[PDB]
RNA sequence: AAAUGGAUGGCGCUGGAGCGUCGGGCCCAUACCCGGCCGUCGCCGGCCUACGCCGCGACGAGUAGGAGGGCCGCUGCGGUGAGCCUUGAAGCCUAGGGCGCGGGCCCGGGUGGAGCCGCCGCAGGUGCAGAUCUUGGUGGUAGUAGCAAAUAUUCAAACG
RNA sequence: AGGCGGCCGCCCCCUCGCCCGUCACGCACCGCACGUUCGUGGGGAACCUGGCGCUAAACCAUUCGUAGACGACCUGCUUC
């Protein structure tokens, strides 16, 4: 498999992937945003905070019908929101990258996610039961994940 | 607003009112302005202010506040107004002002029995709610599907 | 049209900017016009409802 | 520097937008090619100024300098050796171009026949080694 | 560059005009005592019409729509605003350009003032004719600033009054000194090309 | 040193009312207000000079920031003292109110 | 004297930027003139693809409709190009280079992995924006509405 | 809506700080544009340099309830 961004030199590099795992496309496009560009402890640090809601994740897209939240002016912006899920799974993401970055044998401490993306996945569907005996579709959107990390200097 | 002048001492109540986290702030809000007070250089730039200030100004307002020891409240942050003096011509009402800084104003003093007099507040706080309990107006009868 | 009964219209359109104010202290939106005639006073206070 | 050819003016093209289709901006179900608008409304048929313009008689080439490439030449596209060879007589007023599909260990003889022949082949140094 | 303009006894219109067409152009005019300009006609007409202006109202959110000016540097601005093409991204650029100004500021307490002429009340208005003064409407309609504007005004009255004894000394100084000598083995030859 | 150009402001296109003609322009020039005396400026040239932050340049030494679009007087225009003027390359548009150079070229006395 | 706030177009305009009488200049449409270029038509000319070649002159709008031309295009068939290609064809993409007034085409670059085209004739189920078109897919709306009929759960431990 | 304007006493130099006249060179780059400018323009990133100083404040977490749909708003949190 590949990946978009082939970065500056794969010897300080290091990355990881996931595929078709059940979240949420928008709340994860919302939380990658939220990471990207920032070191690794501060990351991780983060991504612990988010699961017990003591600081949040701003969304900027999605925005649509999103409520407010004190937290939310750290970042500059006005809607805020805590991803449980989102934020295990990258958690989980996370940790598979320092694992393959402990196999390549490199610096852990000095990490930053120089890149990260994530796409929509081929959705399942189920079906729910509308009023005058109608069916109507109820789809899942799950999301591939990609994330390059490069040594700081 | 020509310019403003503040007192020689600034009590810890205004230095609340200046802050907003007491607990986290280093009470660093005016040392350096009590030092101009304090240093003679800094009087002779200081005394220029009230020179001009005599020269121009129609409305000169004097800024003070309250004492929250006194008071049972829990709040402990000074309110600060101005004050408008509306004596008589600017010279000695800026001697007054400078006469009576850093003292205090009892309600005596300038009220008086008997004389009418106007309060400017804000009114409670009943919360977002709705038409009929806005505006008076009337409800809609029984029937009304949809709300009354 | 033409409401066929004529009602005195509720609430006050000067006061339409209802508003949660900028400031709960209540600001002096104006002093009274001084004279050079009267000795030197003051026109204001705070106060504490009880 | 090449080979330049016989005596080519300052050809003037008189416009060079290669005219786009009405409302092909508005959509991409509708490609970039000309088509002439034949509703009974429609203001480019009506020739509203400040709408697209209509190609039609009035904008063609001079035909002293129609199908002229800007280095001179008039372009002539070629397979092989033979047909390289039909331009041992005209070389300074038709060039000849290799077609896309000729490989490059024939594309190189041809490329070399075509110099010793001293004809213009405009694209000679694609698809070597 | 800075075209400083007075605005005692010029026309609204005229002044506008000139203005507004010296604007698109590029060099940058300041329009100074904009109080003194006067209105033809009857300021009672004057002051129907604006008033009639202040009745044109958007009924459904008075905030989003007809913004009624009422100082007098405001309503020669919005009147070259009628004149320019605002809503083209030229006009907004030319009324950046222009300035406006009640009573006067420093900068222009000093800088010199052009009058232009084909504006002047002297110059249009046949004399029996009646008029107007803009800072009589303003005072009428809702600008509160006159007793400000007109201290002011006599403030630097009174020192542009000082100022003009004392070039008029310096004038007296050096046609005294072109009463002396010595000056004359070049005004032969100044005279003859135009002294 | 010295200044050896006149000053002329540019006005705008020739243009009727409606659609433009985008192949000529308007020169307001300062110092002429009749159309007796928009009669000295026949035939002199006009150059519109600009800054561009490539580096580019004619036998003016360097290399320069600096851009020139050439052109020359055609003919009076009203009796404003308003003069018609063709350029080689049509005017960018965004010089409505920016100064054009005349040049002292093709002198006639 | 009429209902939302508004219309000599607006701003405004009074030794006029109004009314009436006029003058001298000045502005400009695809109209006119001059000049270039394309095509149609006509009148020819030459014993130079004679279905080509030049020359002259007048003219060119257009729905319903009618003809002519298309070295415009798609798919197949006989003939032909000592056609083209595993040293890379078809198809696809392309801020690359061009041609034609266009229908469209040619080359460059990258993918791609086994067939493809030019010309002369021939034959068609032969060219898409629509038909509340058919089938397949994906958006905005949107992480929103909504997970509320019948009272109700709490603590500790265990396996994990 | 003021930072430019002026005076005085001292400081190292100019007595060509301007006109008329004598004298000879300076790139004379051999016909040619975008030249002269207020510019030691305006803004941002950094690099070495001497001198003068300075050692914070928001927002969150928390608490209040004169305030709250959520935000927003009023407040408290010194080791006495
Ligand atoms: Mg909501
Ligand atoms: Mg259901
Ligand atoms: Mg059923
Ligand atoms: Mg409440
Ligand atoms: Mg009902
Ligand atoms: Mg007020
Ligand atoms: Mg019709
Ligand atoms: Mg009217
Ligand atoms: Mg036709
Ligand atoms: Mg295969
Ligand atoms: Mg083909
Ligand atoms: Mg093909
Ligand atoms: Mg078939
Ligand atoms: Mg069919
Ligand atoms: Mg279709
Ligand atoms: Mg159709
Ligand atoms: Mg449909
Ligand atoms: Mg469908
Ligand atoms: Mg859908
Ligand atoms: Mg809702
Ligand atoms: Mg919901
Ligand atoms: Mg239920
Ligand atoms: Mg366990």
């Amino acid at each position: 498999v590949r990946y978009s961004l082939d970065p500056e030199n794969p010897t300080k590099s290091c990355k990881s992937r996931g595929s078709n795992l059940r979240v949420h496309f928008k709340n994860t496009r919302e939380t990658a945003q939220a990471i990207k560009g920032m070191h690794i402890r501060k990351a991780t640090k983060y991504l612990k905070d988010v699961t017990l809601q003591k600081q949040c994740v701003p969304f900027r897209r999605y925005n649509g019908g999103v409520g407010r939240c004190a937290q939310a002016k750290q970042w500059g912006w006005t809607q805020g929101r805590w991803p449980k899920k989102s934020a295990e799974f990258l958690l989980h993401m996370l940790k598979n990258a320092e694992s393959n970055a402990e196999l390549k044998g490199l610096d852990v401490d000095s990490l930053v996610i120089e890149h990260i993306q994530v796409n929509k996945a081929p959705k399942m569907r189920r079906r729910t039961y509308r009023a005058h005996g109608r069916i109507n579709p109820y789809m899942s959107s799950p999301c591939h994940i990609e994330m390059i990390l490069t040594e700081k200097e | 607003t020509f310019k403003t002048v503040f007192a020689e001492h600034i009590s810890d109540e205004c230095k609340r009112r200046f802050y907003k986290n007491w607990h986290k702030s280093k009470k660093k809000a005016f040392t350096k302005y009590c030092k101009k007070w304090q240093d003679e250089d800094g009087k002779k730039q200081l005394e220029k202010d009230f020179s001009s200030m005599k020269k121009y100004c129609q409305v000169i307002r004097v800024i003070a506040h309250t004492q929250m020891r006194l008071l049972p409240l829990r709040q402990k942050k000074a309110h600060l107004m101005e004050i408008q003096v509306n004596g008589g011509t600017v010279a000695e009402k800026l001697d007054w002002a400078r006469e009576r800084l850093e003292q205090q104003v009892p309600v005596n003093q300038v009220f008086g029995q008997d004389e009418m007099i106007d309060v400017i507040g804000v009114t409670k706080g009943k919360g977002y709610k709705g038409v009929t309990s806005r505006w008076h107006t009337k409800k809609l009868p029984r029937k009304t599907h949809r709300g009354l | 049209s033409h409401r066929k009964f004529s009602a005195p219209r509720h609430g006050s359109l000067g006061f339409l900017p209802r508003k949660r104010s900028s400031r709960h202290r209540g600001k002096v939106k104006s002093f009274p016009k001084d004279d050079p005639s009267k000795p030197v006073h003051l026109t204001a206070f705070l106060g504490y409802k009880a | 520097a090449a080979l330049r050819p016989l005596v080519k003016p300052k050809i003037v093209k008189k416009r060079t937008k290669k005219f786009i289709r009405h409302q092909s901006d508005r959509y991409v179900k509708i490609k970039r090619n000309w088509r002439k608008p034949r509703g009974i409304d429609n203001r480019v048929r009506r020739r509203f100024k400040g709408q697209i313009l209509m190609p039609n008689i009035g904008y063609g080439s001079n035909k002293k300098t129609k199908h002229m490439l800007p280095s001179g030449f008039r372009k002539f596209l070629v397979h092989n050796v033979k047909e390289l060879e039909v331009l041992l007589m005209c070389n300074k007023s038709y060039c000849a171009e290799i077609a896309h599909n000729v490989s490059s260990k024939n594309r190189k003889a041809i490329v070399e026949r075509a110099a010793q022949l001293a004809i213009r082949v405009t694209n000679p140094n694609a698809r070597l080694r | 560059q800075v075209l400083v303009l007075d605005g005692r006894g010029h026309l609204l219109g005229r002044l506008a005009a000139i203005v507004a067409k010296q604007v698109l152009l590029g060099r940058k005019v300041v329009v100074v005592r904009c109080e003194g300009i006067n209105i033809s006609g009857n300021f009672y007409r004057n002051k129907l019409k604006y008033l009639a202006f202040l009745r044109k109202r958007m009924n459904t959110n008075p905030s989003r729509g007809p913004y009624h000016f009422r100082a007098p540097s405001r309503i020669f601005w919005r009147t070259v605003r009628g004149m320019l093409p605002h809503k083209t991204k030229r006009g907004q650029a030319a009324l950046d350009r222009l300035k406006v100004f009640d009573g006067i500021p420093p900068p222009y307490d000093k800088k010199k003032r052009m009058v232009v002429p084909a504006a002047l009340k002297v110059v249009r208005l046949k004399p029996t004719r009646k008029f107007a003064y803009l800072g009589r409407l303003a005072h009428e309609v809702g600008w509160k600033y006159q007793a400000v504007t007109a201290t002011l005004e006599e403030k630097r009255k009174e020192k542009a009054k000082i100022h003009y004894r004392k070039k008029k000394q310096l004038m007296r100084l050096r046609k005294q000194a072109e009463k002396n000598v010595e000056k004359k083995i070049d005004k032969y030859t100044e005279v003859l090309k135009t002294h | 040193s010295g200044r050896l150009w006149s000053k002329a402001i540019f006005a705008g296109y020739k243009r009727g009312l409606r659609n433009q003609r985008e192949h000529t322009a308007l020169l307001k020039i300062e110092g002429v207000y009749a159309r007796d005396e928009t009669e000295f400026y026949l035939g002199k040239r006009c150059a519109y000079v600009y800054k561009a932050k490539n580096n580019t340049v004619t036998p003016g030494g360097k290399p320069n920031k600096t851009r020139v679009i050439w052109g020359k007087v055609t003919r009076a225009h009203g009796n404003s003292g308003m003069v018609r003027a063709k350029f080689r390359s049509n005017l960018p548009a965004k010089a409505i109110g920016h100064r054009i150079r005349v040049m002292l070229y093709p002198s006639r006395i």
